[PDB]
């Protein structure tokens, strides 16, 4: 049984996971645009760009976070932005999203200059967490529980972040305790996506210098928030 | 330091 306390929580980070989606003119392009390895990354390009900004907007409705030391809101931005990104896209392929041309877009993505040893490992989560069977309000927590993660580097007061993390924890394990009364490993298995996640941010920063080097276009808001010259 | 992000964040 969901307390009153709590319900009023998942509703409000539902709410902010709904308000905001990516502009029909970007997700058009997946399908309309022609398939070069040019027009592929800078469709996924201009997809992160504009992600980056639905993350801030839905971070910032996240509870007690306008709270936390302004120079740990930006830690918390740029350390889960690829997670977060992550996430976005396992749900898109995951549940077959119209707006997400699934096959097209993977095909953009299997075409971008992406190195095989990363692709490889982006698909195969893609893949296992699929098999997941997550509803949104998985999503939505496990995003909100990867952007309030306390131990991202350079964080100064991790414990208050930790105090911002463990509610909505609670509020994901309680559901996996009623929509899952059969499978108690659920939860557990939710939560080693978080460390799936971390996996991929090494790959990431080896890509977008591999991207650089290459004289690769990116935008003054990834490379802010993915630290690059 | 982070002019675009910190803009966010007031906007
Ligand atoms: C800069 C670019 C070359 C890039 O370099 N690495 C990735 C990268 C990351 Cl960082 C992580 C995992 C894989 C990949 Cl390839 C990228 C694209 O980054 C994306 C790509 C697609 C999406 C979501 C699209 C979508 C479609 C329909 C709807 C919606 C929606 O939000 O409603 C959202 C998002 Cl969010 C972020």
């Amino acid at each position: 049984e969901l307390t009153p306390d709590q319900q009023t929580l998942l509703h409000f980070i539902m709410d902010s996971y709904n308000k905001q989606r990516m502009p029909q003119e970007i997700t058009n392009k997946i399908l309309k645009e022609e398939f070069s390895a040019e027009e592929n990354f800078l469709i996924l390009t201009e997809m992160a760009t504009n992600h980056v900004q639905v993350l801030v907007e839905f971070t910032k409705k996240l509870p007690g976070f306008q709270t936390l030391d302004h120079e740990d809101q930006i830690a918390l931005l740029k350390g889960s932005a690829v997670e977060a990104m992550f996430l976005r896209s396992a749900e898109i392929f995951n549940k077959k999203l119209p707006s997400g041309h699934s096959d097209l877009l993977e095909e953009r993505i299997r075409n971008s200059g992406i190195s095989d040893e990363y692709i490889t490992p982006m698909f195969s989560f893609y893949k296992s967490i699929g098999e997941l069977k997550m509803t949104q309000e998985e999503y939505a927590l496990l995003t909100a529980i990867v952007i309030l993660s306390p131990d991202r580097q350079y964080i100064k007061d991790r414990e208050a972040v930790e105090k911002l993390q463990e509610p909505l924890l609670d509020v994901l394990q309680k559901l996996c305790k009623i929509h899952q009364p059969e499978n108690p490993q659920h939860f557990a298995c939710l939560l080693g996506r978080l460390t799936e996640l971390r996996t991929f941010n090494h790959h990431h920063a080896e890509m977008l210098m591999s991207w650089r080097v290459n004289d690769h276009k990116f935008t003054p808001l990834l490379c802010e928030i993915w630290d690059v010259q | 330091d982070h002019q675009l992000l910190r803009y966010l964040l007031d906007k």
